[PDB]
RNA sequence: AUACAGUGAAACUGCGAAGCUCAUUAAAUCAGUUAUCGUUUAUUUGAUAGUUACAUGGUAUAACUGUGGUAAUUCUAGAGCUAAUACAUGCAAUCUCGACCCUUUGGAAGAGAUGUAUUUAUUAGGAUGAUUCAUAAUAACUUUUCGAAUCGCAUGGCCUUGUGCUGGCGAUGGUUCAUUCAAAUUUCUGCCCUAUCAACUUUCGAUGGUAGGAUAGUGGCCUACCAUGGUUUCAACGGGUAACGGAGAGGGAGCCUGAGAAACGG
């Protein structure tokens, strides 16, 4: 049902277009995997060509990176906290690129005891305040990076300086 | 605007 | 704002006219035992 | 009390459900493969299911899927499924006007009503902005679609047109239900207040305030349930807590806890199974049967898999859940009643059912 | 009615009409899967055990598993496409015009027609470990002295043939992974070739 | 689609339009349908040495036709511009060059002629595991080429090796071949290249006559310097 | 071993203590195979924190499962997670398990990945129980000798084995000190002198 | 700049907060070539522009254009306008014709309603606009 | 031919299956041309992967043997076999800095270094007019991909006589890039009368921005918020036409395969 075509819509001098021909497949458009937090659950789409794609319809991990520091651990995802384009997809916790997450800090705070040894080489060891009253907290704020409707992987980056004030902010 | 397409009637003879 | 449906349409759409019947019967209670219920509903 | 699970996924909580079809051809050997025996052909969904509704005829039974998005139709009498047909966007509410199911209404989650008839579908209708819940008033054929926003949408089902809204005091309405006896409709709102609408009128009897001494957190009504007595009223909240109201008092009569504090997903009356005092209570983990008048616990549904809805065979004690896995899960509980008519001779093999406590 | 038995470890198997309705009496209301008695059968059948396996019906459908009823039934079956088609329940009526059984255990007396006859089978092993695991041959032995062999007479001709042994160890194989492998050093070694006298070049260049 | 009509068919082939219903269609290979020239035309049309398809067909299945070094047995395979045809049983070394018309000519050549060919580099960039390679004319990917070797220029390739022995760069008084265009075939001396960006670039020729032509670039094949082709031409 | 774990009553064999101590050590053993065969034996012997825990224990053993099932049982305040009175009595299980899949070796990418897996879950163990793990791959060195005596090396003991084991200890220990770093467990025994052992043992080899 | 409710920012661009080496934060740019000089405030300016010649993620490639502004109303696009004089050959003469190109121009521009402007074709960037902004005069 | 070896039914694998009949449509069909740095692409062509094994399992069955039901079909259930390029599993090297400057090509102590594929983050940045392009590196991720358990012909060179070591020409497979065959969007141009057709659009998106969903990818194509825009008397929009001068396979709805079809298949 859904289509890609530009036929049905209106002309730019703004004539209504009349229908031209059935619908064709090569302007196909496929449903939104509305992902989930929870126990995974991907599936295997057949596209164009032999090439393939993965619908997390349902995923409670991801790859998420520590920029600064520059590591990148596998982490829990605790639950959608704020989405820039739609507010239900937070209410109904929806997970999609660009949505604002809350992850897991333990394996980096393991990390950050076994690199530097001190609890959360002094002056490496220190780092922006916010982001150590969230370690303190125990919940991390993070941004997803990656599609899990077209890769099926929830991968992201946490949230630092500038945007982390900024979405502080909107949050 | 240059199309610069050879064309086969340029070319062929008509003569007759 | 009208445009994608944000707005409520009160026009007429005719596929979905006469869809269904109404029950003629009504609910089992009387419309009098109805009215006098709702008025003590939660004291 | 002996509860027997006759559909599901049989393995541990962590395993998945696709692990088992991977091992699957490497157990075929085994005689337990051979001996198991499934209800309905076709019963599960490729990855999750998210609710369940049986046809007041009683037999036939409708769903929906993950993806693709889907509506599957399965006949009692056949046992098998009786059609398959995908749908645009996942589906949010849905309601079976008709007594078996060749007409029916669904509430997607892209804001779009879709009329499906025996045919195929009908006509595609945008509500104004999303919606949660669905419900129908067969006496006005009246469509009532709960909303994100105050207002509460009005489609009369008779004349084609969206009439006037009614308008709610609190924004957010997560389940609206009607009772049949008075036609009563009680929205539950996000806030802690159930709002009670006059369906002839357009005017509200009384709104509700819900308490908990227990627990001083907010909470949200995520369900609203009447029972055929006219009388009695059951509320739902997030904070797994459910309440029995007898709608002439205020004060709640019977208040249960759950125990796990997950959202209440949906609430049934026992009342045609026989004894006729039971309820049951629908949470993410757990579907428990209750008395409304003692509050004793006689007998708790435990799927392996979380709950997304949970439906009950009328006059039987068959109940129809709808979970995340591939299979979703029937159950039957002999002592509530008898196996149903299509299960005539699931009787026979109860002793070889699972029989999980 | 007609019960064909089915005696598997010799893989014999027979039919038997009952015309009394005892019998078949008794074997009503069981599943496809349920054991029955040969006592109650028969006293031929003494001492027997019936594994109850499938039937067809007065009408000519078979019985299907997974299915819990006693009358016909629609189900939408595959032989990735699915038709739909009739099939009898997995219990036990009177509607059933035949029922396969296979016997589980051996009664006192001996059937005339399964216990006291063979069938042989068919085909022998092919691949070299089945062979091996047939003759329990160990890795010393050769698979190529125990190859089971059949006569065949053809008028006064007559010959001996044997099938041919797959995932054997022969000198062509080894000989194929060895062309392999030097096809990769000579690969990897020309390819260093090439880089060192692009490396000159750049040398020169430079 | 899949059929080609002889009055479809390219003008350059030279083939009459009425000798049958059909036309060959090259198969794919190294070079355009609309540049290439199938060996079935070659070698029945131009050489006559064979009468219909079949014989074609059984000369190519004798393995007595090789097209830059190496046998070939389809009967449409797309032999194009530069390409060297050895038929060693006639001791005969052909090059595909366009005559002034614009159509292939058989040019005869001699052995050392047939080793090596000329491409044009299309394209000069590096691949997996950092190694550099060149995109000919003809889709020859060559690795480790020279660095100097850039776009527009043209490389003397062996065809026993496939290795790049010389190269000519794309400047003012080289010789050049018209490779498309109302112009297709001439030879003349570059005199300047005139950049247009985000458009077709276009190079003015001056020919031994004096007579001075303009063409796109995308149809210009450098030969060698003027008076020194790298190549017999016909 | 498939005939012991359906002994009836295995802990009433003539000899079950040692018994158990051998099938602890299969239960360690490179082949997983072995180990879901040592475990089977092992939970014969019925105690009821085993029985609790049997099937994290058996999807570890699993290689599909074996990544999943780390995340969610050993990760420390986990839901799945072991209770704290329960640690004692199942740990010394879990180091031979991962003592076992860290055997295995890295011949292909998805058999390394599995080695990073294995060391990465040491962190979530409490320290001396780290310390349990390291001084697991020390007992099969044989060091007690050479500091026993003037750090002096038996000729029998310089093998290509000695020296096989010395290295896949040693790449044990690299791979924990870059996953705990300043917080790795150091002790006398358990490591420092299995490590210095191991140098004496390169010297005394590469001279000879 | 972040009057949007997502954060706006150069993708693949970073500025790390602990180095910390240098106040502005770290802004990537690129010349569109075709001798259109890049502007200085393109350079150092802390807009954020998907679709900027020279800060976006879009090239300028195929015809150039010309014309004059006619409409600037909207966010980040425009409306031009360009005449000229279509033959007429059963008559032999010439009438004036013009069309309305909408054409995307980048906050480093300012354009009022009259000035000529020269564009630059890119891909697609909404359901009319197939040009770019590139120079104002 | 004492493993078979010629030919070879059946069956399992591999490849390919992509004229008619109705309607009618004004540069929205079609033709020319531009771009894809915005994309997929079987096949052809050139390059391209050193990271139990003298060869593993049925975790397997067809054809086939035999027992039967049915009025009955390209309808069928039970029992017993047997294989793969079908299904799964899977295995003592090289390159640098190079003291000793020992010998001055040279050896050489010691130090070191060493797949590919997906996703995220980060650092460096030969090609084009232009790139976040190409490539490389670091930290991880993956229902982590692939990195010959295959076949035909021939039986050479060596010796350490063991059938010991080392091997010639092909076929079928496989990662990535380019090429070729195509496909899909896309820039500009292109002879009817027209105002007795002057407003059209937002009429469930109309013009644009931000973010998201999906495509093979750009893009209101669709979704959430925001601004009220866009064409037009230089003819928008609408109407007529010698605009034969695009649709379906009993009728609508839906699904499946494959490189390519919403398939004249199911």
């Amino acid at each position: 049902g859904i289509s890609r075509d530009s036929r049905h819509k209106r002309s730019a001098t703004g004539a209504k277009r009349a229908q031209f021909r059935k619908k064709r497949k090569f302007e196909l458009g496929r449903q939104p995997a509305n992902t989930k937090i929870g126990a995974k659950r991907i599936h295997s789409v057949r596209t164009r060509g032999g090439n393939k794609k993965y619908r997390a319809l349902r995923i409670e991990t991801g790859n998420f990176s520590w920029a600064s520091e520059g590591i990148s651990k596998k982490t829990r995802i605790a639950g959608v906290v704020y989405h820039p384009s739609n507010n239900e997809l937070v209410r109904t916790n929806t997970l999609t690129k660009a949505a604002i997450v809350q992850i897991d800090a333990t394996p980096f705070r393991q990390w950050f005891e076994a690199h530097y040894g001190q609890t959360l080489r002094a002056a490496s060891a220190k780092i922006e305040s916010s982001v150590e009253s969230q370690f303190s907290a125990g919940r991390l704020y993070a941004c997803i990076s990656s599609r899990p409707g077209q890769s099926g992987r929830c991968d992201g980056y946490i949230l630092e300086g500038e945007e982390l004030a900024f979405y502080l902010r909107r949050l | 605007h240059f199309e610069d397409r050879f064309d086969a009637r340029e070319h062929k003879d008509r003569s007759n | 704002k009208a445009s994608k449906g944000r707005k409520l349409n009160y026009s007429v759409q005719d596929p979905i006219a006469n869809y269904e019947a109404p029950i003629t019967s009504g609910y089992k209670w009387s419309d009098d035992q109805i009215d006098e219920f709702f008025a003590g509903l939660l004291g | 009390v002996s509860v027997y699970q006759v559909s599901g996924t049989n393995v541990s909580r962590s395993l998945p459900d696709w692990i088992a079809k991977k091992r699957k051809r490497q157990l075929k050997n085994d005689l337990e493969y051979q001996n198991r025996v499934e209800l309905i052909q076709d019963f599960e969904f490729s990855e999750a299911s998210n609710k369940i509704k049986v046809s007041r005829d009683g037999q036939y039974c409708m769903a929906t899927g993950t993806y693709k998005p889907q509506i599957h139709v399965y006949d009692f009498a056949n046992l098998s499924l009786k059609f398959d047909r995908h749908t645009d966007a996942e589906n949010v509410d849905f309601t079976i006007l008709s007594d078996d199911w060749t007409k029916s209404v669904h509430l997607q989650n892209d804001r779009s009503i879709q009329f499906q008839n025996k045919g195929g579908l009908h006509y595609t209708t945008r509500i104004p902005k999303f919606g949660r819940s669905l419900v129908y008033n067969k006496v006005n054929c009246d469509l009532y679609v709960g909303a994100s926003g105050n207002e509460l949408y009005r489609l009369n089902l008779e004349k084609g047109r969206f009439l006037n809204p009614f308008k709610l005091d609190t924004e957010g309405v997560n389940h609206v239900s009607i009772n049949e006896v008075n036609g009563l409709l009680a929205a539950g709102t996000e806030t802690n207040v159930v709002e009670f609408w006059d369906p002839r009128s357009r005017s509200r009897v009384s709104k509700l305030y819900l308490e908990n001494n227990i627990d001083n957190r907010p909470f949200q009504v995520t369900t609203t349930s009447f029972r055929n007595d006219g009388l009695t009223f059951a509320c739902g909240t997030s904070n797994g807590y459910s309440y029995i109201y007898d709608l002439r008092t205020s004060e709640p009569s019977i208040i249960k806890d759950q125990g796990y504090g997950f959202d209440i997903k949906k609430i049934i009356w026992l009342d045609n199974v026989g004894t006729e005092n039971k309820i049951v209570t629908c949470d993410k983990r757990i579907a428990k049967i209750w008395d409304r008048l003692d509050g004793k616990a006689y007998a708790s549904m435990e799927p392996s898999v979380d709950i997304n809805d949970i439906e009950h065979v009328p006059g039987t004690g068959m109940f129809f859940t709808a979970n995340e896995s591939i299979p979703m899960h029937t159950y039957y509980i002999p002592s509530l009643g008898p196996s149903p008519r299509w299960c005539s001779f699931l009787d026979s093999i109860t002793e070889e059912l699972e029989e999980k406590p | 009615m007609k019960l064909n038995i089915s005696y598997p470890v010799n893989g014999s198997q027979k039919t038997f009409e009952i015309d009394d309705e005892h019998r078949i009496r008794v074997f009503f209301d069981k599943r496809i899967g349920q054991e029955v008695d040969g006592e109650a059968v028969g006293d031929e059948f003494k001492g027997y055990v019936f594994k109850i396996s499938g039937g067809n019906d007065k009408q000519g459908f078979p019985m299907k598993q997974g299915v819990l009823l006693p009358t016909r039934i629609k189900l939408l079956l595959t032989k990735g496409e699915r038709k739909r088609k009739s099939v009898r329940g997995a219990i036990v009526g009177p509607d059933l015009a035949v029922l396969a059984l296979v016997i589980v255990k051996k009664g006192e007396q001996e059937l005339e027609g399964l216990t006291d006859t063979t069938v042989p089978k068919r085909l022998g092993p092919k691949r070299a470990n089945n062979i091996r695991k047939f003759f329990g041959l160990s890795k010393e032995d050769d698979v190529r002295d125990f190859v089971i062999r059949r006569e065949v007479t053809k008028g006064e001709k007559t010959y001996t043939k044997a099938p041919k042994i797959q995932r054997l160890v022969t000198p062509q194989r080894l000989q194929r992974k060895r062309h392999q492998r030097a096809l990769k050093v000579r690969n990897a070694q020309a390819q260093r070739e090439a880089a060192a006298e692009y490396a000159q070049l750049l040398a020169k260049r430079l | 689609k899949k059929h080609l009509k002889r009055l479809a068919a390219p003008h350059h082939w030279l083939l009459d339009k009425l000798s049958g219903c059909y036309a060959p269609r090259p198969s794919a290979g190294p070079h355009k349908l609309r540049e290439s020239l199938p060996l079935i035309v070659f070698l029945r049309n131009r050489l006559k040495y064979a009468l219909n398809g079949r014989e074609v067909k059984a000369i190519l299945m004798q393995r007595h036709v090789k097209v830059d070094g190496k046998v070939r047995t389809d009967t449409t395979y797309p032999a194009g511009f530069m390409d060297v045809i050895t038929l060693d049983a006639t001791n005969e070394n052909f090059r595909l060059v366009y005559d002034v018309k614009g159509r292939f000519a058989v040019h005869r050549i001699t052995d050392e002629e047939a080793s090596y060919k000329l491409g044009k580099v299309k394209k000069v960039q590096l691949g997996k595991k950092g190694v550099p390679y060149v995109v000919t004319h003809d889709g020859r990917t060559i690795r480790y080429p020279d660095p100097n070797i850039k776009v527009n220029d043209t490389v003397k390739i062996d065809l026993a090796s496939g290795k790049i022995t010389d190269f000519i760069k794309f400047d003012a008084g080289k010789l050049v071949y018209v490779t498309g265009g109302r112009n297709l075939g001439r030879i003349g001396t570059i005199v300047h290249k005139e950049r247009h960006d985000g458009g077709f670039d276009l190079v003015h020729i001056k020919d031994s006559l004096d007579n001075t032509f303009v063409t796109r670039l995308n149809n210009v094949f450098v030969i060698g310097e003027q008076g020194k082709p790298y190549i017999s031409l016909p | 071993l498939k005939t012991l774990s359906k002994f009836k009553n295995i802990k009433n064999v003539y000899s079950a203590t040692e018994l158990h101590d051998h099938l602890m050590v299969l239960l360690g053993s490179r082949n997983t195979d072995v180990q879901k065969l040592a475990l089977d034996a092992l939970l014969a012997y019925k105690n009821p924190t085993l029985n609790k825990y049997r099937d994290n224990l058996k999807n570890l053993l699993d290689d599909t499962l074996f990544k999943d099932e780390i995340t969610t049982f050993l990760t420390e305040n986990g839901s799945q997670s072991i209770k704290a009175e329960d640690e004692k009595v199942v740990m010394p299980y879990v180091l031979r398990i991962f003592f076992g899949r860290a055997q295995v070796p890295p011949t292909s990418g998805q058999k390394r990945s599995r080695k990073i897996a294995v060391i990465s879950v040491l962190p979530n163990f409490k320290k001396p129980y780290i310390n349990d793990f390291l001084s697991l791959a020390s007992e099969r060195l044989d060091y007690n000798y050479f500091f026993g005596n003037s750090h002096q090396i038996n000729s029998s003991k310089a093998t290509l084995k000695t020296i096989r084991r010395m290295t896949g200890f040693v790449n044990i220990v690299n791979s924990t000190l870059s996953v705990l770093r300043t917080n790795f467990p150091l002790h006398t025994n358990s490591v420092l002198q299995p490590l210095i052992y191991s140098i004496a043992m390169a010297y005394y080899v590469l001279d000879t | 700049v972040q009057s949007e409710r997502a954060f706006q920012k150069q993708p693949h661009i970073f500025n790390n907060p602990k180095v910390k080496t240098s106040k502005r934060t770290k802004r990537w740019y690129k010349n569109a070539g075709l001798g259109f000089k890049t502007p200085k405030t393109a350079i150092e300016g802390s807009y954020i522009d998907k679709k900027c010649p020279f800060t976006g993620l879009v090239s300028i490639r195929g015809k150039i254009l010309t014309g004059t502004v006619v409409s600037t109303k909207m966010h980040r696009t425009i409306v031009i306008r360009r005449a000229y004089l279509h033959y007429i050959p059963k008559y032999n003469r010439y009438e004036k014709r013009h069309k309305n190109v909408p054409v995307h121009v980048s906050p480093a521009f300012r354009v009022q309603v009259g000035d000529i402007v020269t564009v630059g074709q890119c891909r697609p960037i909404s359901k009319t606009v197939r040009f770019n902004v590139v120079k104002v005069s």
